[PDB]
């Protein structure tokens, strides 16, 4: 009752399995389906602890017995020996080879044995390399016992360093354990008397005798590079200091720095690295001096990988020369940051910088040039091809700043906090890179805490942490905002992003500084409206092309928010830009139409930031009026809905929708001579023009007049309304030449839909709104488009005009239910619903998503109650209020099961019947298969009762009968009637003789199958004869005389299928043929050709037909 | 001379390429110390497409491997042709990504593509005419599912005018255990068809089947999925890398076979089938060849495109035989006045010729479709994804990385998009 | 590599750790900074050759932002509860509920030091935890510390124990 310990648990879950398998390998070994299996299984376990190897610690002793145990063996195989250095090379993988090799046998009874295996292990075996790699790696660890190799004693050192050296020029991994042993066994004190100076003068001769161009020579460089290496760290000073000189003096010459190797260049760094610390105690040395100049001069190394080693070195070093050498190493870093230099040797100093701070190697008179330094790097970007390079001299900063925060005490770093807490608060939130803002906010962070006490610190904590400043979109505006309000982050960040941000290279980046500028100008109206919006309608202007465009919209949010900030006062616009800026603004469009900018590629970002600014100016009411800059706007509006077909189509969309909404916004503010009216004659013109371009032969020019005349105001549409809407109707219809225009259509009835939303309902004044004279004309309308099936090469595309019709007709009703409810007729809404219900079992799982939200929001509504809904007290039930955000409609499994209880009523039962045809047969397999299952599962209730099944016959046929001709439902259906034939759903209609259900169903499908080419409905029809056996009487003969006209069809392909099937509907049913007339009809169905001659062909089918008793 | 190099991602897509550079090394007739000891002029004439003339007539491959942990790079480096690869190309870490996208995404792997870029760039400057890349990886890992998906952004944003191929390989729970499968290859997903233009999906299930059904194993391995991934490959690179009178480079190809930006994935296949060691057989004919190869049976993703429809379709014959023969049994297969015509083979098929045979054939076929039919393990594979998102169970450790659901919402809704486009363009004829 | 790398040399060599302390009283959390030598101080000790890192937070308002940043992360949390208390009890079991995680591996180290136990109507070790949910806690080594103002002892083998655990998972250099 005074401290517990919790419920503990061994990490490794796995313990039986692994000992399993490693008391099963004398049998494993000898196959490569029980050693290819197992070795993979142990593999995939090893990979679950590669982040937290440490866990697998305590299980380093056991899972190395049972493999010691078999391989010190010499009645086991090679093959069972070398699969187990395969195994323990695994295990070696995950910990690694500085910690578990310190366990394995180290007595001086286990040298000779280890040497006489090794002396066998060929080198030509690279089925076989990890056994060598973990036997060179086992004999080094045996060179580290005191012990002496004279009582041991063509000598052992002459047997071991000839095989070293053999591993130094391999290409294969082992050659870095070669490295290892050489390090491990000459750097022994009977080693290096007898054996120090041949090894030198051996490596001295090879890095001579070697070269860059052929490929074993830069192996062997390699390898040598890394032997001395390893012997200078493992190496004493009273040993290396005196062949410290030569080996400098010989790598000088290897050329390393002009050579197009990287690991070399990175060794020979290391190695100089190395060299420079042997000879300053634990500057004189001259070795040292050029040390120096060596790892400055590869901080400007190409590759991210030299430079960490040389910065290293370059903080290492300084730790030993005094501080009389050492305001050299920092004054050089410093060189780095000079303006005609690359952003690698950025990083190389900031890296350097972050070493000496880690290290202490720097002193605070340093620390004001570091200040500047650091928030120049901060503020880097240059432009370079499609990119922009910054990142990584941004990050190294960052880096620096956290390093220095964590090193020196909070009073060393007071004046450095304070002067760098906006430039991290302004890196942290406004940059394009997250891995960055992270940083930044991390760095911030780490600052605020140590020095405790700051300025509005944890707020920004709070605001700005690891996970919000990971979502860029809430950081340029929700974060934008909070950090603005505070007085000390105000214009710092303003003007940064108009500098930096609104000419940036990439356009989704300017977008989101203007977005910005529009929230963090209304807490500072003065400053923005002073000394920003000066600046801004200077830089459009200019030849760069992004800074225009960033500038616009940086004016056109700047002029709505103080529309907004006046509007909140009740006070004009003039109160806070000047005369100035009204005749600069006003004077953007003569000058780009002057220069002639409106061409090219480039052209479509000038265009779309211009009409971004005439709708803010609009939406902000500008002292405009009868003013030419209004009738080149118009024209400008004009000439861009006409010009669409040039745009791309990847950014052709934007341009007409900012266009539309700045032709409505540009009407509304300037065409009103007095309340209640406009001026006549700009009406009548515009009128004019839109009704001449609607029949423009491009689709392009007649949807964007379309949309335009949509999104017209209803004060401009007065007394003129039964024109336009007769030429939307007829645009939306269709004509021999008008056929693949779908998104014309569409178009159309969003801008029929917009116009009778905005003008709404008025009583006696058709031509002011809409009312119960011309409201039937534009149901018609609406209603004509539902039955548009565009089957181009593009897919179904009648699905974009059946979408927005649906989408209108909700809208109309939506409109019409809530004033004057009469016009809501009852054949209309019963034909609106029955459209709307067979929308909802469509076979893409999207399109029935969409029309199963329609139906439910037609029906679902009591704002008032809608009238004429068929079933309404049935339909309530069907769908609960309380399920609407339950049930996703786009999976057809989920979908099917609820449409289908709408067969049940009469009124559902004939659209519904059709729509889930199409479905029921198809191409998609889920689709067919959940629909099938719904279909059977529906029948279990109306298959005993003769009425019910009779009317869905009834229904069945006359639909059938219905689209004859038509391929896109009679295809489907006849395989749905095969589905249904099959599954014995009319198993009660075959105890009559010539059941009507099956006299009709067969005439039918005879008069569909007639001179049909499609072999699909050819083996549909054949598929369906078959079925028609079970129904006895005149059906049998009329199908058999039927099934044997196929026999002999032009097609080879034909003749055969129709005898599989017979063969196999022959067999299914019964009752059909003869017993002893069936033998034979089998052996001759199995004894004929039905892909050669029809010479022979022809015979054989009398044959059937004389034993079967039909003519013919 | 139009060059096209290649990438090496994760240990799967380590291990496929590793295979791939030694087969094709049989067929240009390189040893592996890097001479030529060839007895064809034929090869020579477009080597260059991935290799380098160096000093003594040394061709080079210009391959990058990259990997978070270091086994995988260990291994083909003591390969029967590790010898032939730059020791300057092998760039990886000591972590994986534990098969979690952000581990090697927003986190570990965010650190070490900085390396790649700079050998990309490197590999970039020696090339006289760039063209494009390639990339092989797998969507069931951690490293080669966010890793390689940076990559292709990267190569996007500093290379906006160069083509991008992928190999992806969609995993599956009867050859991995793994439990975060949907996860990763949604997210991949996701990132892929919004910056690829061509993408050859290789499904791990279609592969296990063969082996185990056609071939009858009782445990198959990775071996066995490989050794037709391998032959797959490389009968697709084969206009790329021989002569012919269809010539169509990278460029040219994501011309033809994508009518559609978003609609690129394809459906390659392969035919006669075969296991290791045994494969020499007999000696088939073109038209046992001609019905092989539009044998379900024989293609590498488990789907049927009979149930759809072909949108783009090819063929490269290989082995010694006319262009006349193969069009005159073409001719006959178009044709229903015939005995030898056929319901399930395409109408329009860009065929090709080829002299030099495959390794250990005389005659082989490769199948470069573009069927609707794909749309089926897309659909499985959100019915798997949904299965654990609506508990949200193990969701937690993704979120804790950096990312959001969000994210996750929106590559639903994109995916639900590329599968609606799908199923529209099923019903697409001329008419 | 490059940076993680280097972070984890410097982690592993200078035996670096980052300890999260929590609370709803602050004499509790006096007693032990006496034993190792909203608010924010960084405060870096260096108790039996761990360079440890005492983060002191005032309000478990903002928590997931202490958990972890951009570099370093969190790898201990010594919360503070007050067993005469009993009426903000569950608002530290939700913070604790909502924090720490399940994970695939193991966890940070978890010690709610009760403080004040002499007072009357003291709520015992089991209680206090079946208060706070520790048994649904998994992939996370626990203990609860008792402490009395009175006597004043049976605090040195819980911090043992911690910082046995906190240097057993990371350092293996020994
Ligand atoms: N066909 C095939 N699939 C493989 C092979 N190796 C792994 N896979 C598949 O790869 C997926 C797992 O990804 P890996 O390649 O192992 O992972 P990784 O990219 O290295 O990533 P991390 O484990 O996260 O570091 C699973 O679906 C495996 O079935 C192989 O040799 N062949
Ligand atoms: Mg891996």
């Amino acid at each position: 009752e005074t401290l517990a310990f919790g419920a503990a648990l061994e990490a490794f879950g796995e313990s039986a399995e692994t000992r399993a398998l490693l008391g099963r390998l004398r049998e494993v070994h000898g196959g490569g389906a029980e050693r290819e299996v197992a070795l993979e299984r142990f593999r995939v376990i090893m990979d679950k602890y590669q982040e937290q190897p440490h866990l697998l610690d305590p299980h380093l002793e056991w899972m190395m017995n049972l493999l010691l145990d078999i391989v010190q063996d010499q009645t086991s195989p090679a093959s069972l020996v070398h699969l187990a250095f395969k195994f323990l090379y695994i295990i070696t993988k995950v910990r690694g080879y500085k910690t578990f090799l310190r366990l394995f046998p180290h007595e001086v009874a286990d040298v000779e044995p280890v040497l006489d295996l090794v002396t066998i292990q060929n080198p030509k075996d690279h089925e076989a390399w990890e056994t060598r790699y973990m036997l060179l790696l086992w004999l080094s660890v045996t060179c580290l016992i005191p012990f002496d190799f004279s009582r041991l004693d063509m000598s052992i050192m002459d047997r071991i360093l000839q095989i070293a050296e053999s591993y130094l020029i391999v290409s294969d991994k082992a050659r870095d354990a070669a490295a290892v042993l050489v390090s491990r066994f000459i750097t022994r004190p009977d080693v290096k008397q007898s054996k120090m100076a041949e090894f030198l003068d051996w490596s001295l001769c090879n890095l001579a005798r070697s070269s860059f161009q052929t490929m074993q020579g830069v192996i062997t460089m390699d390898g040598t590079l890394q032997a001395l290496a390893q012997i200078f760290k493992h190496g004493k000073r009273e040993d290396c200091l005196p062949y410290a000189a030569t080996v400098l003096r010989c790598l000088d010459g290897c050329r390393l720095p002009e050579s197009n190797q990287t690991l070399l260049r990175k060794l020979g760094v290391k190695l100089v690295q190395r060299l420079g610390l042997t000879f300053l105690k634990p500057d004189v040395p001259e070795g040292v001096e050029r040390v120096i100049e060596q790892l400055l001069v590869g901080l400007k190394d190409k590759d991210t990988v030299v430079r960490w080693s040389a910065a290293k070195g370059i903080g290492r070093m300084a730790g030993r020369l005094p501080r009389a050498l050492a305001d050299d190493v920092v004054g050089s870093v410093l060189d780095c940051f000079s303006f005609q230099e690359t952003d690698k040797a950025w990083h190389g100093g900031c890296l350097a910088l972050a070493e000496l701070g880690r290290r202490g190697l720097l002193l605070p008179s340093r620390l004001v040039d570091v200040v500047a330094v650091i928030l120049k790097a901060l503020t880097y970007d240059e432009k370079r091809g499609a990119c922009s390079v910054g990142t990584n001299v941004r990050d190294a900063a960052c880096y620096v700043c956290w390093a220095f925060a964590r090193a020196y005490e909070p009073q060393e770093l007071k004046p450095f906090v304070t002067a760098i807490s906006s430039a991290l608060v302004i890196a942290a939130v406004f940059d394009r890179d997250i891995n960055c803002r992270r940083a930044a906010s991390a760095a911030f962070q780490e600052n605020v805490g140590r020095q405790g006490t700051f300025p509005h610190g944890i707020d920004i904590l709070t605001t700005a942490d690891y996970f919000a400043v990971g979502n860029r979109s809430n950081c340029f505006l929700v974060i934008s905002v909070f950090i603005a309000g505070f007085p000390e982050y105000t214009q710092p960040m303003i003007d940064h992003l108009v500098t930096m941000k609104i000419s940036h290279w990439d356009g989704v980046i300017r977008e989101l500084a203007a977005r910005a500028l529009h929230n963090l100008a209304q807490q500072a109206p003065e400053f923005s409206a002073t000394q920003v919006f000066p600046r801004l309608l200077s830089m459009t202007l200019s030849p760069d092309l992004h800074m225009r465009h960033g500038s616009i919209l940086a004016c056109a949010e700047v002029a709505y928010a103080l529309y907004k900030l006046a509007a909140q006062e009740n006070r004009p616009v003039t109160d806070h830009l000047d005369e100035q800026a009204v005749q600069g603004l006003k004077q953007i469009h003569q000058q780009l139409y002057d220069r002639q900018l409106y061409r090219g590629l480039g052209g479509q970002l000038m265009r779309q930031a211009v009409c971004v600014l005439i709708e803010k100016l609009s939406l902000s009411k500008m002292p405009f009026r009868g003013d030419t800059v209004i009738d080149g706007w118009q024209w400008l509006i004009n000439d861009t809905l006409r010009h669409l077909h040039l745009i791309s189509s990847h950014s052709r969309q934007q341009m007409k929708d900012a266009a539309v909404s700045a032709l409505a916004a540009l009407c509304s503010e300037y065409y009103m001579k007095e309340p209640g009216e406009a001026d006549p004659a700009i009406q009548e013109e515009l009128i004019t023009q839109y009704l001449a371009e609607l029949r423009n032969p491009e689709e392009m020019t007649r949807c964007g007049f379309s949309l335009a005349l949509g999104a017209l105001p209803g004060f401009l549409l007065k007394g003129r309304l039964q024109q336009v809407l007769t030429g939307l109707r007829a645009v939306t219809h269709t004509s021999p030449e008008d056929v693949s225009f779908a998104e014309s259509r569409r178009d159309g009835l969003k801008a029929i839909a917009r116009i009778c939303q905005t003008v709404g309902v008025k009583a006696g004044a058709p031509d002011e709104a809409v009312c119960g004279e011309n409201v039937s004309q534009i149901y018609c309308a609406l209603l004509g488009c539902m039955d548009d099936y565009t089957t181009d090469s593009r897919g179904d595309v009648g699905t974009w005009v059946r979408k927005a019709a649906m989408t209108s007709l909700m809208d109309l009703t939506l409109l019409l239910a809530r004033s004057q409810p009469e016009l809501i007729e009852a054949h209309t809404c019963e034909r609106i619903m029955c459209c709307v219900a067979q929308q909802a079992s469509e076979k893409i799982d999207r399109f029935r998503a969409h029309a199963a939200s329609v139906f439910l929001t037609l029906l679902h509504f009591d704002s008032p109650p809608i009238p004429h809904v068929p079933h309404r007290g049935e339909l309530e039930k069907l769908f609960p209020r309380s399920d609407v955000a339950s049930v996703n409609w786009s999976a057809p499994s989920q979908a099917f099961p609820r449409i289908t209880q709408l067969l049940g009523l009469p009124t559902y039962r004939y659209h519904v019947l059709l729509g889930l045809v199409v479905s029921l047969g198809g191409l998609t397999e889920s689709t067919i298969r959940h629909s099938t299952q719904s279909l059977f599962e529906y029948m279990k209730g109306i298959q005993s009762d003769p009425q019910a099944l009779g009317s869905f016959s009834g229904t069945l046929l006359q639909i059938f009968e219905d689209n004859l001709l038509n391929e896109r439902v009679s295809v489907p259906l006849l395989k749905t009637l095969d589905h249904v034939l099959t599954h014995g759903c009319f198993d009660i209609f075959t105890t009559e003789e010539d059941h009507p259900f099956a006299v009709k169903l067969l005439a039918l499908c005879k008069k569909e199958i007639k001179n049909s080419k499609d072999i699909q409905k050819l083996l549909s029809g054949i598929a369906v004869f078959c079925e028609m056996v079970q129904f006895p009487g005149d059906v049998r003969r009329q199908a058999l005389l039927q099934l044997c006209l196929l026999l002999c069809h032009r097609f080879p392909l034909i003749r055969k299928t129709t005898a599989s099937q017979v063969y196999e509907t022959l067999l299914t049913y019964s009752d059909v043929v003869g017993a002893d007339v069936l033998d034979e009809v089998v052996t001759v169905l199995s004894d004929t050709a039905w892909d050669a001659e029809l010479a022979v062909v022809r015979e054989q089918r009398n044959r059937l037909c004389d034993l079967l008793g039909v003519p013919r | 001379m139009r060059e096209i190099v290649h990438i090496q991602a994760g240990q799967c897509g380590n291990q496929i390429g590793a295979k791939f550079w030694e087969v094709i090394s049989d067929e240009h007739g390189i040893d592996p110390t890097g001479t030529y000891h060839g007895d064809s002029d034929l090869q020579l004439d477009r080597i260059s497409v991935y290799y380098n003339e160096a000093t003594g007539g040394k061709y080079v491959p210009r391959a990058i491997l990259v990997d978070l942990e270091p086994g995988t790079m260990d291994s083909v480096r003591s390969g029967p042709f590790g010898q032939i690869f730059r020791p300057d190309n092998f760039v990886f870490g000591q972590s994986g990504a534990g098969n979690n996208w952000a581990k090697g995404h927003y986190t570990e792997g965010a650190e070490l593509v900085d390396s790649v870029l700079d050998v990309v760039r490197k590999e970039a400057e020696s090339c006289d005419c760039l063209q494009g890349f390639q990339l092989t990886h797998s969507l069931g890992g951690g490293t080669g599912s966010g890793m390689g998906t940076l990559l292709i952004s990267k190569i996007r944003e500093e290379y906006p005018d160069r083509i991008m191929n992928t190999f992806s390989v969609v995993p599956s729970p009867k050859v991995s255990d793994t439990v975060v499968e949907p996860y990763n290859a949604t997210l991949s997903v996701h990132q892929l068809v919004e910056n690829t233009d061509e993408t050859y999906c290789i499904d791990n299930e279609a592969l296990y089947d063969i082996c185990f059904r056609t071939l009858k194993l009782t445990t198959p391995t990775y071996g066995d999925l490989n050794h037709l991934v391998s032959a797959t490959m490389s009968g697709v690179t084969t206009c790329l890398r021989f002569p012919g009178q269809l010539n169509a480079d990278l460029r040219k190809l994501a011309v033809n076979m994508v009518p559609f930006p978003r609609l690129h994935f394809f459906m390659p296949g392969f035919a006669p089938l075969t296991s290791r060691g045994s494969q020499q057989y007999r000696a088939l004919t073109v038209p046992e060849l001609t019905q092989q190869v539009f044998d379900a049976k024989n293609m590498m993703a488990a789907c049927d495109p009979r149930h759809g429809r072909y949108l783009t379709v090819a063929a490269v014959f290989r082995g010694r035989m006319s262009m006349k023969e193969v069009d005159e049994q073409m001719l006959n297969v178009q044709n229903k006045n015939s005995s030898y015509f056929v319901e399930w083979i395409p109408n329009n098929v860009k065929t090709a010729v080829c002299d030099i045979p495959p390794r250990g054939l005389k005659m082989a076929v490769t199948f470069i479709g573009n069927s609707t039919a794909i749309q089926e393990l897309f659909k499985r594979i959100s019915e798997q994804f949904t299965a654990m998102f609506r508990r949200k169970a193990f969701l937690h450790w993704y979120t804790g990385e950096g990312m959001d659901e969000m994210e996750f919402t929106e590559a639903e809704s994109n995916m639900n998009d590329l599968v609606s486009e799908y199923q529209q363009y099923q019903d697409a004829t001329a008419e | 590599m490059g940076l993680l790398t280097i972070l984890k040399k410097m982690k592993q060599k200078e035996r670096e750790l980052r300890l999260l302390m929590l609370g709803l009283d602050n004499a509790g959390k006096t007693t032990i900074l006496k034993k190792f030598n909203l608010g924010f101080n960084i405060k870096t000790l260096e108790h039996r050759g761990f360079k440890l890192n005492i983060w002191d937070v005032g309000g478990q308002k903002s928590l997931r932002s202490y958990w972890r940043n951009y570099f370093e992360s969190t790898d201990g949390l010594i919360w503070v509860v007050d067993s005469a208390d009993r009426q903000r009890m569950q608002d530290c079991q939700r913070e604790l509920q909502s924090l720490l995680v399940e994970e695939r591996l193991a966890g940070a180290t978890l010690l709610i030091f009760a403080n004040k136990q002499d007072l009357p109507g003291a709520l015992s070790s089991n209680a206090i935890r079946e208060v706070l949910e520790l048994d649904s806690i998994r992939s996370h080594h626990w203990c609860i510390q008792g402490c009395s103002a009175v006597t004043g002892e049976n605090l040195l083998p819980g911090i043992d124990w911690l910082l046995d655990d906190i240097s057993s998972r990371i350092f293996t250099a020994d």
